[PDB]
């Protein structure tokens, strides 16, 4: 399952 | 120039009355939140900077500060539920929704990303993003004749955000929102980018996890054939979500299960049930258990595709969780199958592995196996061959296990084992 939240690095 | 700033310097810059100083301080904050091994989200929040970033989102004449504040807020909203709540409490949802219409694609993409995080927190923030009216603009961003004309990263972020608007199930997404999003999801399900395909299949798997009416929505859109096709994919990132969706669909009515069978899904299961990945095998065996719990013609289609030998194989050598799902499949098959089908099951070699699994330390698998036994024995009595089956269960070393189960903690276990030991042995 894809990550619910994502940081933009 | 804005690299490795202090939070105090960022505050001094943002609290100045100089838009350019504020822009440089916001870029400094973004870089601090986008690079530090452990970004200082909590200190940024404590400094009271979220309302200022939210206000900068609305500065149409300074697109750079819009972009930098959107990025910083995206990274704050990507953390704990409390940090995402901090972003929401600043009024960021309506601001990002307004920003979705920006003439600048990087800013629109960053808004899509931020909303994706916010909705990814959970059902409440998802429903709040929907109430603020995000679905219409988000889908407008994909209202193009050919998705291939859009940038790969743009489309990927849009797809992931939409998949988050379909995610979580207590409560489940609003039905009107699902009806409004599904057509675009089908269109994305027919796109060639593997990340778009994976995220869209995950969205479908979200929407199929629940009551049969939701499954009916998805199946009415006519996506099952494409889901089977993707089940045949070479990329596990695509096969895993597709298999989840298919299993969810077969948890529904026998007619939805029949839609899956008609699309040709069973032909893929020889690979899935021998797949090197344990998760694919376990979920394929769970799907098989929900198919063998269907009608006798569907059990017959399982038999015709040659999948009973593969179930015997999984029951013989596999991870214990996959083996338990296989035991479930067998008990459903025996509970709903004809005598011919149960005889075929025995002829394929089910008895010895089923026995060997009665040496396990899980009460439920023991109950499931013993019920499968009772069913096979009941089918034997219709043919007067119960003695043959008893001898077979004795030659594999199973009577010893059932006899030891005569003295088992759980009541159902020893009652079933005694009924078998006395009625048939």
């Amino acid at each position: 399952p894809p990550k619910p939240k994502k940081n933009r690095e | 120039g804005t690299v490795n700033w202090s939070v105090e310097d960022i505050v001094k810059g943002i609290n100045s009355n100089n838009l350019e100083s504020q822009l440089q301080a916001t870029q400094a904050a973004r870089k601090l939140l986008s690079r530090e091994k452990q970004p200082p989200i909590d200190n940024i929040i404590r400094a009271g900077l979220i309302p200022k970033f939210v206000s900068f989102l609305g500065k149409t004449d300074c697109s750079p500060i819009q972009f930098e504040s959107a990025w910083a807020l995206t990274n704050i909203a990507s953390g704990t539920s409390e940090q995402t709540k901090a972003v929401v409490d600043g009024g960021a949802i309506p601001a990002f929704i307004s920003l979705l219409a920006s003439p600048h694609a990087h800013i629109s993409e960053q808004a899509v990303w931020a909303l994706g995080n916010i909705a990814g927190d959970g059902s409440a923030f998802r429903d709040l993003v929907i109430k603020h009216g995000a679905i219409d603009p988000l889908l407008a961003l994909l209202a193009v004749p050919d998705l291939s004309t859009l940038a790969c990263g743009y489309l990927r972020n849009l797809t992931w955000t939409l998949s988050n608007l379909c995610r979580n199930k207590n409560p489940a997404p609003p039905l009107d929102a699902v009806e409004q999003i599904l057509p675009t999801l089908v269109r994305l399900l027919h796109h060639n980018d593997p990340e778009v395909l994976a995220d869209s299949c995950w969205a479908i798997s979200y929407l199929t996890d629940g009551p049969n009416e939701r499954i009916e929505m998805v199946v009415k859109k006519g996506v099952v054939p494409q889901l089977v096709k993707l089940l045949g994919a070479t990329e596990l990132p695509i096969v895993t979500p597709a298999l989840r969706a298919i299993g969810n669909i077969v948890t529904g009515t026998d007619e939805q299960t029949q839609k899956v069978i008609d699309a040709g899904a069973l032909a893929v299961f020889p690979s899935l049930l021998t797949n090197p990945k344990t998760n694919i095998q376990k979920e394929a065996t769970w799907t098989m258990s929900n198919i063998t719990a269907g009608r006798q013609d569907q059990i017959q289609q399982v038999v015709n595709h040659g999948l009973v030998p593969f179930l015997v194989g999984v029951l013989s050598k596999a991870d214990f969780k996959t083996q338990k799902e296989a035991a479930w499949a067998i008990t459903n098959y025996t509970s709903g199958g004809t005598v011919e089908q149960i005889v075929y099951l025995v002829h394929c070699g089910i008895i010895e592995p089923l026995m060997n699994l009665l040496s396990a330390k899980d009460t439920k698998i023991i109950q499931v196996i013993l019920d499968a036994i009772s069913n096979i024995f009941q089918a034997a009595e219709k043919l007067g061959e119960t003695e043959k089956l008893s001898i077979m269960i004795e030659e594999c070393g199973g009577l010893d296990k059932i006899e030891a189960l005569q003295r088992h903690e759980n009541e159902s276990v020893y009652k079933a084992s005694l009924n078998l030991i006395e009625k048939y042995f």
